[PDB]
RNA sequence: GAGUACGGUAGAGGGUGGUGGAAUUUCCUGUGUAGCGGUGAAAUGCGUAGAUAUAGGAAGGAACACCAGUGGCGAAGGCGACCACCUGGACUGAUACUGACACUGAGGUGCGAAAGCGUGGGGAGCAAACAGGAUUAGAUACCCUGGUAGUCCACGCCGUAAACGAUGUCGACUAGCCGUUGGGAUCGAUCUUAGUGGCGCAGCUAACGCGAUAAGUCGACCGCCUGGGGAGUACGGCCGCAAGGUUAAAACUCAAAUGAAUUGACGGGGGCCCGCACAAGCGGUGGAGCAUGUGGUUUAAUUCGAAGCAACGCGAAGA
């Protein structure tokens, strides 16, 4: 969200520690979740895909 | 004919997918000098490129160092592109970037939003 | 192709001058099979260049040459939706081929005694740049550069 | 078998009040000036009667990010901010107690998403109807700008859903492996319960597939089906304020309708690969005159045949 510059450290340090904060609060994925009113039925079904294809990926590895 | 001088202020980006604003203000939120990307000479899709951020973000600047301003709090608030676009831009003009931060509001709940679209 | 195993076959086949530049604007100057017609206009446009400049016309031609030769241009993309242009950098042997496509075009429609002297005003004005083919050139480039907003 | 008494465990189970923070909108005020918004691209719309942006203040309504999980609770419908008060059930351990007090259940009785209806409040966002702008041959649609009922609250009605696991309730048996939510024991390991998921042996099935959460082996009781349309419609009865719900035919008409799987074909499905298919270049046709073939028209006859690529300087390498 928000970044420190000490050190006169160099005008790449600066945007790439704001970016990976931004990432890391994740504010894209959250602003994005949020263009469209999304159904609660669409929520279950996202859900369960997005359950069973973890399981899937959680059992590949064996 | 009226003058007035300014020192470390804050430059606030409102970088919407449509369109980026560039504003300049002091500690105290007042209009000095202001830039968008459709009074940059874009009027479409180009609109929307991080290119004219910079140049929208640039003019801008370019404009406010009328007023010395040798240090900027510079905050940004939207998800389109030119996020950081603009920030390169800024530090173009010769400024020194006190600090960035981001004020996007994020809703808890809030109201809803519309209808998805169907295209 | 689909393959890329196209051979690139070198011809270098000047005469007297012995210039490989020259050979390939022989080759781009030939119409239908004529070989020695394209010998005689070049060689009488590369004369009354000598007789005009005294500057030696090797070196005219050359700085001719540099100064029609592109660094970017516009290239048409189908984004699926709308007619995008976008601008990209030359390849560095296309610079080459392009400059003598534009000059012997520019060169082909002046309208005066014959291609001789056509050739000999096309590189005197290419020289320096105050021919219609560094113009195009110059329009081509704003092209590229009005159109930045994509550019990747 | 069923139930009672006693300590604990977890939980968006239900009801009545109170209180939080983020955000949107509206109003007021300061700075500031020529755009904002939206799209595939635009326009409608909002702006110099000073907008968008930006800073401060105020009003009001609604939903409750992150935790969040093949997670939990509930008979089902369903239930996520925090706290207090009232309240139902389930899991879990030992002892004591009653001594078949059980299962199912036609009728009946209640609970029952959303939309809808009545009376009275409230109204930020969204948004049927509606207005305008686009797209289009048309566009009473998809897209854009606005926008009323409604969505919220109290009380009453309505009785329906792909109300679904498309699988009635209850009980007993039948190889195993990997998770996970509560709780116990014995020494991170082993065992054992009540749920919730993934595979799988027998067995079953038309096949798909099910497989201790059976669609296997069996019992007890209930509901329902008898070719497709007509039709869950008509008439009658009973409910409802209305919308309508429920019970429920016949004439007539057809020789089918249907389920699962197989091969091919196709797709404005996907992944690789190839070809002057594109791209990169050169040169042409379509404009002129003439030659030649064909179509049409005319003629007594313009002799027959060839007709998307795969007919038209073609059978005809000589009217
Ligand atoms: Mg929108
Ligand atoms: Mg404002
Ligand atoms: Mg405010
Ligand atoms: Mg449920
Ligand atoms: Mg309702
Ligand atoms: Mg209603
Ligand atoms: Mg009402
Ligand atoms: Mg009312
Ligand atoms: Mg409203
Ligand atoms: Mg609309
Ligand atoms: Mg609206
Ligand atoms: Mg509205
Ligand atoms: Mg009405
Ligand atoms: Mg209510
Ligand atoms: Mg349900
Ligand atoms: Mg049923
Ligand atoms: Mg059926
Ligand atoms: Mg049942
Ligand atoms: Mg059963
Ligand atoms: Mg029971
Ligand atoms: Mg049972
Ligand atoms: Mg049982
Ligand atoms: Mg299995
Ligand atoms: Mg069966
Ligand atoms: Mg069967
Ligand atoms: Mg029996
Ligand atoms: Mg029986
Ligand atoms: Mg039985
Ligand atoms: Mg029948
Ligand atoms: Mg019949
Ligand atoms: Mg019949
Ligand atoms: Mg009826
Ligand atoms: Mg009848
Ligand atoms: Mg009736
Ligand atoms: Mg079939
Ligand atoms: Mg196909
Ligand atoms: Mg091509
Ligand atoms: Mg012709
Ligand atoms: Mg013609
Ligand atoms: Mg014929
Ligand atoms: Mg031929």
């Amino acid at each position: 969200p928000a970044v420190k510059v000490k050190e006169n450290e160099p005008f790449d340090v600066a945007l790439r520690r704001f970016k990976r904060s931004c990432e890391k609060a994740g504010v894209l994925a959250e602003v994005r979740s949020r263009e469209f009113y999304e159904k609660p039925t669409a929520e279950r079904k996202r859900k369960a895909a997005a359950a069973v294809k973890r399981h899937a990926k959680k059992v590949q590895r064996e | 004919k009226v003058k007035k001088t300014v020192v470390d202020g804050i430059a606030h980006i409102h970088a919407s997918f449509n369109n980026t604003i560039v504003t300049i203000t002091d500690r105290q939120g007042n209009a000095l000098s202001w830039a968008t990307s459709g009074g940059s000479g874009f009027r479409g899709s180009r609109k929307s490129t991080p290119f004219a951020a910079q140049v929208a973000a640039e003019r801008a600047g370019q404009a406010a160092l009328e007023y010395g301003l040798k240090n900027l709090d510079v905050n940004v608030k939207g998800p389109g592109p030119g996020r950081e676009s603009a920030v390169r831009a800024l530090n173009a003009c010769g400024y020194k970037i006190a600090s960035i931060t981001d004020v996007t509001p994020i809703p808890h709940n809030g109201c809803r939003p519309p209808k998805k679209r169907r295209v | 192709p689909r393959r890329r195993v196209a051979a690139k076959r070198e011809v270098l086949a000047d005469p007297k001058y012995g210039s490989q530049i020259l050979a390939k604007f022989m080759n781009h100057v030939m119409e239908s099979g004529k070989k020695a017609v394209a010998e005689r206009i070049v060689y009488g446009a590369l004369d009354k260049v000598k007789e005009r400049g005294k500057a030696d016309p090797l070196e005219t031609f050359e700085k001719a040459l540099d100064a029609i030769a592109p660094l970017v241009e516009v290239k048409s993309r189908r984004v699926g939706g709308a007619t995008y242009q976008v601008p990209v950098e030359v390849r560095p042997s296309r610079r080459n081929a392009l400059a003598m496509r534009w000059l012997v075009d520019f060169a082909r429609k002046r309208g005066e005694k014959s291609m001789a002297l056509r050739l000999a005003g096309e590189l005197l004005d290419a020289a320096e740049g105050k021919g219609a083919a560094v113009k195009k050139r110059e329009d081509v480039h704003r092209m590229a550069e009005a159109n930045k907003a994509f550019s990747h």
